[PDB]
């Protein structure tokens, strides 16, 4: 598109002199601050214009700066970027909220209807209310008599994650306080708060409750809502499913672990489909369905095994995850005993050459070893100078393997395995982990030449092999 | 699932390459074999134009030995179907049964170079390797090696000069010449050698290579064109586009597979002086030899292949800001014309498209060294431009003119050589090149060369006639994102190009319907972080270069602390300083402040004229030194270890232009 809304459509084309006066005389008007040459507000149009024909039936209006037209009034305000969606509220120039969700129509309309209302909406008769308008978010309710602090708590909380959620406020004297939350998933079931009442009026105890409990129980996972997860803290339980069948077979014993280990986890439905790349950013292979549990507290992932790439082109059926690997993997994950997924290739059984390549789950099981001496080469398959020194990283190889046997030599695809203790900060990255029980590991900083590599060995080396000698006594023959 | 780029949809568009490639081979072999190529419009072979010699342009690829066929061995070789390069093989023993290329053509050498010997090479290891899928044991018999060898002995007696230096044009059966055609062939050359052992391939062709680097010029930048004989530049333009692209490559690639540190130096040498004069922010501008002033307004598309270029030699941020480039003006024409004004349709030069690969490589390159499905919707966008624009009858038609959208009739061999091969290889994931082998080089015609330790072992022994490193990830990319693209979501910069050359970059009729690869509603709607997908505000402010002839040596390679601390300062080098106004956006897109004008001192500690005038309206900052751009908050330091009229240094030690302090440039 062209970056800029239609005339015929509701969007407001507001210039310098003109945004003070529209500003003035309207209470809410969300500003978009864009540039019609970069594509970001190109493809924010369309959604923009319809957000602007949504809202203008409730009175709200959009409105649409062209910073390369009104410059000082984009200098005016501090626009970072484009498109900068800021709202302007109470006919205040000075004050401006940013916009933060998708940019979508759905999104903004949304978020512009929520800016429209108070922070808290306080209702006579919750069920009323419930059932007059149908909610997108969480909705956390202050039922009953409410105590001074745990009131002021609450309205903090509600200015605080005002985008968050939507809070109400219905206190009746004869009924006891009851805090909740409900998941627009299930709007029958509300999640009363158990705990003591003194604590909850904490602003700490109320965040952790509301990041925890405010989350769908199996909710469909996307990157717009993954920071929701992210923010709760718990460790993430995906579910790749290839069609919508699939995900109402796995839907029962997802939810029923999602409600049992409520607090401890989270569990969530992805559609291998619109993400299957994610499966690979999870250290697990594309074999869907798949369930993979993440750990973004230690960025540590583990799932249920997978099939290896030459099974999986033989396989011609689909794919079945059962119910008692997914539970016993939930329960070993809880208790700890469950053993992370490295990135890491498959491992290199044949190894034609001397050169012991390294994967990923083998790798630190190889290195830390006293019985021999082992210097890892990490290298990008892409980066040139890698390339240039496997010739005469082979040579030297070639040259250990056949002398006292003493020496591995070996190296690791950084860019398909991940090494965890191990400071890369480029390629290539030549470390030697010298033997014995305790022996830090050595980098090699010199030119990467054999004769140079031999004597970082020798030297570095608690073995100290000589394999210059070496070479040599193999060069006379 | 569109654009989702998961496994599966990667193999379908990996086997829509395949058939296409399929498709224009098989229509080759009905109609233009046992000719050169086979025109996609008319159906008819392109034979080789006998009957007029004068026509060099058509002459020089044609030498009317099935070019077309030879060309795509190696990319049947890729493709891992073992009886079609069997079928392809025997095909080239049958074309040729005597094993010698016995054709009466007067032909270039470094086109048939790079084409035919590297073809046979490669296919040649290809059969020869137990490892590959494709390979051929008993049923291969050395046959495409002989050929090879054949042709390399009937190419080298363009090397009896009195230089050393190539003739451009031989007759296989019996004057100025660009660098690249001069010293290019040596890497072939070389391959050979060390494949059947014989020394002189390598020495001649090595010697002729560093005679061509050694013709550089004091700034160490290179004459695309030269006269062997007299050994005096044609033209002193000098770039990384046609004519010279060839010689850093494969500098760069010799020196990779080689193992040779003479090489690796001289594309050190030769890859810094790029950086220093010819580098822009978006591109690498066409600059005189001898001065690195600006010659031509316009990039060719040639220098489209330094991105990948780059990705091989570890500087992720060039290669991606460069092919940033080309992306742009595949978006605004549909193809990369051959030449593009960036400074004012009349802006082209030339603008045919002949379906040139250099794109289609730095897409691959990049997509491999990052792993961003960015590179890979590009893929897509060219596959289903293919389809629907350039595909034809009887194979793929480029643009023969991009402002009208004319489609030429013809068919070049690099066509089917290298443009579907790094689709195919883009979309081939498992790929056995990438996957397994993790060390062949791609020839300047996308031909997989390695020399296997055995090989190399007998060529050492049997002789008869700090390091470099590479960055880990780029500077955009933040933290771990597993939901977005980092270049659509983190690159600020992104769309810079659109503002720019907005002048320049104007659409043709044709290209009214096309939407930006880049904004595809089903890719953006996926691949782009709301969070962090914003534009950025173009500078406002002045910027402008001046050049420090200082003298000394230049250091290649300057040690960065967000300081770039340069020891020696010899040379010439290009300094881009920008200036600031208050209340101005500058080059970070942060609004200037009075605050940097606070603390201010314009006194010359180092003379007295400049006292009395500094007894402010605006300042200098440096945004980019040698071609490289200085990160937010980025100062310069140079050791001492001045004359120049201008120059000043005050008590905070900073270098003054005018009387006026460069805020984050120092002279320690
Ligand atoms: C229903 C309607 O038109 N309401 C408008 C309101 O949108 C506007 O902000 C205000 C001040 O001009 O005047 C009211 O009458
Ligand atoms: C009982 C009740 O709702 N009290 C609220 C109080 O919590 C809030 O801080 C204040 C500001 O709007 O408004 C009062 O009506
Ligand atoms: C000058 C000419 O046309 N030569 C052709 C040659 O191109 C072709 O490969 C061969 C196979 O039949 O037949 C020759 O006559
Ligand atoms: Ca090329």
């Amino acid at each position: 598109q062209e970056a800029v809304a239609p005339e015929d459509s509701a969007v407001v084309k507001l210039a310098t002199d003109s945004f003070n006066e529209y500003i003035q005389s309207h209470d809410l008007v969300l500003a978009e601050f864009f540039a019609p040459w970069c594509g970001h507000c190109k493809n924010m149009a369309p959604e923009y214009v319809k957000a602007a024909e949504t809202l203008v039936e409730k009175n709200i209006t959009l409105a649409q700066i062209d910073c390369t037209e009104n410059q000082d009034l984009c200098m005016e305000h501090n626009i970072p970027g484009f498109p900068s969606l800021k709202i302007f509220k109470n006919s205040d120039v000075n004050n401006s909220i940013d916009y933060e969700g998708p940019r979508t129509a759905e999104a903004i309309v949304q978020f512009m209807i929520k800016q429209s209302q108070p922070a808290v909406a306080v209702v006579a008769d919750l069920p009323a209310y419930l059932a007059n308008e149908t909610f997108v978010t969480p909705v956390i309710v202050q039922s009953g008599k409410i105590d001074a602090d745990f009131n002021a708590t609450f309205y903090s909380m509600a200015n605080k994650h005002f985008n968050d959620y939507d809070f109400v406020s219905a206190e009746n004297a004869d009924d006891d306080f009851k805090l909740s939350i409900y998941l627009p998933s299930a709007m029958d079931e509300p999640v009363v708060y158990n705990g003591k009442k003194a604590d909850i009026a904490d602003a700490d105890v109320f965040e952790k409750w509301l990041q925890v409990e405010a989350l769908p129980y199996f909710g469909e996972i996307d990157g717009s809502v993954f920071a929701q997860y992210v923010e709760s803290g718990l460790p993430l339980g995906y579910l790749f499913y290839n069609d919508e069948e699939e995900l109402e077979e796995y839907k029962p014993l997802f939810t029923e672990l999602a409600k049992k280990n409520r607090g401890l986890m989270n569990f969530v439905s992805i559609d291998a489909r619109k993400f299957g790349r994610h499966a690979g950013n999870l250290n697990m292979k594309e074999q869907f369905p798949l369930f993979a549990i993440h750990d973004m507290t230690e960025d540590l992932k583990y799932g249920l095994p997978q099939l290896s790439e030459e099974a999986f082109d033989e396989l011609s059926d689909k794919i079945v995850l059962e119910s008692k690997a997914i539970e016993s993997l939930v329960k070993d994950f809880l208790k700890g005993d469950a053993s992370p997924i490295v990135k890491s290739q498959e491992i290199f059984e044949n190894q034609d050459s001397s050169v012991f390549q390294l994967v990923g789950k083998n790798h630190d099981e190889i290195v830390n070893d006293p019985k021999k001496d082992v210097l890892v080469l990490y290298y990008a398959p892409w980066c040139g100078h890698c390339k240039r020194l496997a010739p005469t990283y082979q040579e030297l190889a070639d040259t250990y393997a056949n002398a006292t046997s003493d020496v591995l030599i070996a190296k690791l695809d950084h860019t398909e395995n991940d090494v965890r203790g191990v400071v890369i900060e480029g390629y290539p990255t030549i470390v030697l982990y010298p033997g014995g029980k305790k022996s830090e590991s050595v980098v090699y900083q010199g030119s990467r030449s054999l004769d140079s590599l031999f004597d970082f060995i020798k030297e570095n080396g608690h073995f100290d092999v000589d394999g210059k000698a070496l070479y040599e006594e193999a060069q006379e023959k | 699932d569109a654009y989702s780029f998961t496994s599966k949809e990667l193999k379908a568009y990996k086997q829509e390459v395949k058939e296409l490639f399929y498709f224009g081979f098989d229509n080759y072999l009905e109609h233009g074999y046992p000719y050169d190529e086979v025109k996609p419009i008319s159906c008819v072979p392109k034979k080789r134009n006998f009957e007029d010699p004068t026509d060099q342009g058509t002459n020089d690829i044609l030498g009317n030995f099935t070019i077309t066929l030879i060309d795509s061995l190696t990319t049947i070789a890729i493709l891992e179907d073992r009886p079609q390069f069997l079928k392809a093989v025997r095909l080239v023993e049958r074309t040729f049964p005597d094993g010698n290329f016995d054709i009466d053509s007067t032909i270039q050498v470094f086109e048939i170079t790079i084409r035919v010997i590297g073809s046979l090479l490669s296919s040649h290891l290809y059969a020869t390797d137990p490892t590959k899928a494709v390979y051929l044991g008993d049923d291969y018999d050395g046959s495409l090696l002989r050929l090879a060898q054949n042709m390399a002995d009937r190419l080298l007696p363009a090397y009896l000069t009195s230089t050393g230096l190539p003739m451009p044009r031989r007759n296989i059966k019996r004057t100025e010449n660009n660098v690249a055609a001069m010293a290019s062939p040596m890497f072939e050359f070389t391959i050979l050698s060390y494949l059947t052992g014989d020394p002189k391939y390598e020495k001649v062709t090595r010697y002729a290579f560093d005679k061509t680097w050694s013709l550089r010029t004091g700034l160490d930048l290179l004459p695309m064109s030269f006269h062997p004989e007299k050994l005096t530049p044609y033209t002193p333009m000098t770039g990384i586009g046609a004519s010279i692209d060839s010689l850093f490559e494969y500098a760069l690639k010799g020196a990779i597979l080689f193992d040779d540190s003479e090489l690796m130096e001289v594309w050190n040498v030769a890859y810094e002086a790029l950086k220093t004069n010819c580098k822009n922010d978006w591109f690498f501008a066409n600059v005189m030899a001898d001065t690195g002033h600006l010659f031509v307004p316009w990039i060719d598309s040639l220098s489209a292949f330094f991105s990948g270029l780059q990705v091989l030699a570890g500087d992720l941020d060039d290669a991606i800001a460069n092919h940033l480039m080309f992306l742009k003006m595949w978006n605004t024409f549909g193809g990369i014309p051959e030449r593009w004004n960036f400074s004012p349709d009349n802006i082209l030069p030339l603008e045919w498209y002949p379906l040139r690969p250099e794109f289609f490589e730095s897409t691959y390159f990049l997509y491999r060294a990052t792993k961003d499905p960015f590179y890979l919707n590009i893929g897509v966008h060219l596959l289903k431009d293919l389809k629907q624009r350039f595909k034809s009858n009887c194979g793929f038609a480029g643009f023969q003119n991009v402002i009208t959208g004319e489609l030429q009739d013809r068919m070049e061999t690099f066509v089917l050589s290298e443009t579907l091969k790094y689709l195919y290889l883009l979309f081939d994931e498992e790929n056995e090149l990438h996957n397994s082998a993790s060390d062949v080089i791609f020839s300047t015609e996308a031909h997989p060369m390695w020399l296997p330790q055995e090989v190399r072992s007998n060529y050492k022994r049997n002789a008869k006639f700090l390091p470099g490193t590479c960055s880990i990830k780029p500077h955009h990319v933040i933290g771990d994102e597993f939901w977005y693209s980092p270049m659509l979501s983190n690159f600020d910069r992104l769309f810079e190009i659109d503002s720019r050359f907005a002048a320049t970059l104007i659409k043709p009729s044709h290209m009214h319907n096309y939407n930006a690869i880049e904004l595809e509603p089903g890719f953006y709607n996926r691949w782009s972080n709301p969070q962090f997908s914003t534009c950025l505000i173009p500078p406002t402010t002045e910027i402008f270069e001046l050049l420090f002839d200082l003298p000394g040596y230049h250091q290649l390679n300057p040690l960065m602390l967000k300081t770039i601390t340069f020891e020696t300062f010899g040379g010439r080098s290009r300094l881009k300083i920008e200036k600031l106004q208050i209340y101005q956006i500058d080059y970070y897109g942060d609004l200037i402040t009075a605050s940097t004008f606070q603390d201010v001192s314009r006194k010359d500690i180092f003379s007295n004229a400049c006292d009395a005038v500094a007894s402010p309206t605006y300042l200098y900052r440096v945004v980019a030194i040698n071609g490289r751009i200085l990160p937010r908050h980025g100062s310069v330091q140079i050791k001492k270890h001045f004359k120049m009229d201008g120059i000043g240094i005050n008590d905070h030690s900073q270098l003054m232009l005018e009387c006026t302090p460069i805020i984050n440039l120092f002279i320690v």
